[PDB]
RNA sequence: GAGGGCGCUUACCACUUUGUGAUUCAUGACUGGGGUGAAGUCGUAACAAGGUAACCGUAGGGGAACCUGCGGUUGGAUCA
RNA sequence: GGCGUAAAGCGCACGCAGGCGGUUUGUUAAGUCAGAUGUGAAAUCCCCGGGCUCAACCUGGGAACUGCAUCUGAUACUGGCAAGCUUGAGUCUCGUAGAGGGGGGUAGAAUUCCAGGUGUAGCGGUGAAAUGCGUAGAGAUCUGGAGGAAUACCGGUGGCGAAGGCGGCCCCCUGGACGAAGACUGACGCUCAGGUGCGAAAGCGUGGGGAGCAAACAGGAUUAGAUACCCUGGUAGUCCACGCCGUAAACGAUGUCGACUUGGAGGUUGUGCCCUUGAGGCGUGGCUUCCGGAGCUAACGCGUUAAGUCGACCGCCUGGGGA
RNA sequence: UUAGCUAGUAGGUGGGGUAACGGCUCACCUAGGCGACGAUCCCUAGCUGGUCUGAGAGGAUGACCAGCCACACUGGAACU
RNA sequence: GGGAGAAGGCACGCUGAUAUGUAGGUGAGGUCCCUCGCGGAUGGAGCUGAAAUCAGUCGAAGAUACCAGCUGGCUGCAACUGUUUAUUAAAAACACAGCACUGUGCAAACACGAAAGUGGACGUAUACGGUGUGACGCCUGCCCGGUGCCGGAAGGUUAAU
């Protein structure tokens, strides 16, 4: 991804805004590139070497934010809406 | 991963006395330093010494006789897949009285004929033959 | 007079009855294959480079071993 | 007990439940251990003993009755719970290398077909021939087209991908790896029954294309016969888009992850330093092929990428056929 | 090579009943409960102290003896 | 999707209670706003009104009459709904969606017409005519000697001129 859109990122998420490796930035890293990348999975619809980053993408996320479910409920909670995710 | 650091610790003694090392190193831990210190007690090692300030080395240097390893064999007993807790009358002799078990007990970490002069069981980590 | 008994009746329920499945055993002309048999008939596919290297998958064919197509394997032989 | 070759590692990955879980402190004390209490009917079994003259048998006392529950303790391990660390796992910064994938363009060589010119009697074929193509002018040959497919040399046990696989060049989209100094989160980890996704070739469906090649099929031979090899043709199919099938000697016949253990030879791709003092030299990473040590192994052989010493989790085998 | 099962079924409140709690039995309501730690279904079986074997962990088994359960021609029902 | 209304069985009248007519439907008043009228909210009188459970009772028989499936098993043929021999044949015949072959480059092929023209079509190869077959699943094997049809114009024979 483009180095203004992760400074975006770590600047709207970030706990220091440098330290880059936080829970909240990490997911919001991997959503802004698994949203950002379902267009590329509606056009081209056979990319399976890619899909499968993609399915490790979401094996991820859901790694990184079970373990704020498990750390923080009312950060986790915050999180997911601040997101958008679903569950 | 790292699933039996106690295991780590055996077996690198177990390959160190088998490839004639002299200075074997591990990193450290509660359980390992007291581990290390019921063989040098016993006299399996010559001496151990965890060299460190946050995060430590702990270094063994092996004992020989006459060329031959001292440690003949050495395994595990409770290992994390299916742990062994023994009471006190079924508490294991290895190698007939000659060879020592050591047993993690209620008063510390100590030689199963310790254990079995102080009336009673444990867990049994090791089986130093 | 109360109350009782017998009797009638309703409730529950067994034997019995019908209908229809499920499973299991027996049996059934004929048949798909399997095994064993006395010097039976037709071949000779495999083991050596087994005389077309074999084999695996798959498809087609053919009296039968099998043959050929496409892909793969060395568990294939010769190296002056 | 075992899994390279004897029967046995899912084709490969993701992953819920489940199993296991680095390190420091504090608490709890569930598991663990220890004492006591209740209890484990008696008979039997066993240890001492008594009797039937001996034995079998009868019988006294005892422990055992490997358990269950309750009370009382202990705190090393494991667990819960609460706070921490940074090595494990991951994120950012900057590059390098790559046939990794998906989509669209395009280039030349060659084969075939057509059209036209030359020019004449052979072409093609095997072990030797023939069917076939040829006096309607082929094969050879020069020009102009058209078409489809695969990408010579580079090219190398080279690279990339988890496996299948991927090979001219260019663009668009895109995953992954690896290296350097820093920074950061702070156990977020590993494996995974069922479940899902990808999965060569052949095959199927729908619709296109169709040059080569080519199962089926026809003809020619060789043959005892030859439903084969060999020859002349030749339709599916190969190819493009959508799907379906889910199989291979899917092979390294070696599940994944992680730790430790003498060396050499190369290759590949970074990178630090040193005077790159010329196409050097001193190290650290990742990846990869060959020889080989102790170890192991039934032997062959594997050998720091283990089939060595180990740990966690999963799969599978119990004589050959029948299958 | 049995993945769904269960309508008095899981629970509630009220009534009734029982020596006694309880869907034990009814009225009404809620829509539940059981299930891959094997429910449901099929086949076999009395269980245990023990006995035989085994060095031991186990494997097989339940004759006599002793405890418990069930049945008394088959299927029911109640009385004293 | 179906089979299937498979088969097979139970309840069914009247009266009373829940409820002197229930749930539901309709909404008069009345009250408040009211962008003021054929306006909108609680408001439910009155009106209508199933259906169910419990009890009673009658008859031999409660869908009591009229109206109102015969059901099941094996198999042939045809996929089915359709259409036909008006007036002895309604089918296993015809059609059919689908399949294939073939013709046709548009002033189409083809037909009706000496001809103009028109249908084809105010359509343009994913279209149209003709032919055979008759959904869907598995399939469609061998022969070009005969008769056709298509390609050849080198040669033999060959008309008017
Ligand atoms: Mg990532
Ligand atoms: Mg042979
Ligand atoms: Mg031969
Ligand atoms: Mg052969
Ligand atoms: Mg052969
Ligand atoms: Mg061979
Ligand atoms: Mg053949
Ligand atoms: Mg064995
Ligand atoms: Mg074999
Ligand atoms: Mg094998
Ligand atoms: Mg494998
Ligand atoms: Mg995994
Ligand atoms: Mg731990
Ligand atoms: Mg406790
Ligand atoms: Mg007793
Ligand atoms: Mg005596
Ligand atoms: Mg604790
Ligand atoms: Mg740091
Ligand atoms: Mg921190
Ligand atoms: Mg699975
Ligand atoms: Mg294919
Ligand atoms: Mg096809
Ligand atoms: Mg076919
Ligand atoms: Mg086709
Ligand atoms: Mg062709
Ligand atoms: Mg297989
Ligand atoms: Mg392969
Ligand atoms: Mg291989
Ligand atoms: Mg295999
Ligand atoms: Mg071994
Ligand atoms: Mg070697
Ligand atoms: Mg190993
Ligand atoms: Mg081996
Ligand atoms: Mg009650
Ligand atoms: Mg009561
Ligand atoms: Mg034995
Ligand atoms: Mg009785
Ligand atoms: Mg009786
Ligand atoms: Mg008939
Ligand atoms: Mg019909
Ligand atoms: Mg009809
Ligand atoms: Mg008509
Ligand atoms: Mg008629
Ligand atoms: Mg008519
Ligand atoms: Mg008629
Ligand atoms: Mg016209
Ligand atoms: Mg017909
Ligand atoms: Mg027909
Ligand atoms: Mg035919
Ligand atoms: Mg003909
Ligand atoms: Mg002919
Ligand atoms: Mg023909
Ligand atoms: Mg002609």
């Amino acid at each position: 991804l483009s180095t203004e859109a992760t400074a975006k990122i770590v600047s709207e998420f970030g706990r220091d805004a440098n330290d880059t490796g936080s829970t909240e930035v990490q997911v919001a890293l991997l959503t802004a590139q698994i949203n950002h990348l379902q267009g590329h999975f509606a056009e081209h619809k056979k990319d399976h070497h890619s899909r499968r980053g993609l399915l490790r993408m979401v094996s991820q996320r859901r790694k990184l934010l079970d373990y704020l479910k498990r750390k923080d409920v009312a950060r986790y909670t915050q999180l997911i809406e601040r997101l958008g995710l679903r569950r | 991963s790292m699933q039996d650091p106690i295991a780590d610790m055996l077996t690198r003694i177990r390959n160190g006395q088998a490839a004639n090392k002299a200075a074997v190193t591990m990193p450290s831990s509660k359980l390992k330093v007291a581990i290390a210190n019921v063989l040098k007690e016993e006299g399996f090692i010559e001496d151990f010494k965890v060299e460190g300030d946050t995060k430590p080395e702990l270094e063994l240097t092996l004992k020989y006789f006459q060329g031959k390893a001292v440690v003949e064999s050495i395994q595990r007993v409770s290992r994390p897949g299916l742990r062994i807790y023994k009471r006190k009358d079924e508490l294991p002799k290895v190698m007939a009285g000659l060879g020592i078990a050591v047993v993690s007990t209620s008063k510390g970490v100590m030689t199963d004929r310790a254990a079995r002069q102080a009336g009673l069981g444990g867990e049994i980590i090791c089986y130093v033959a």
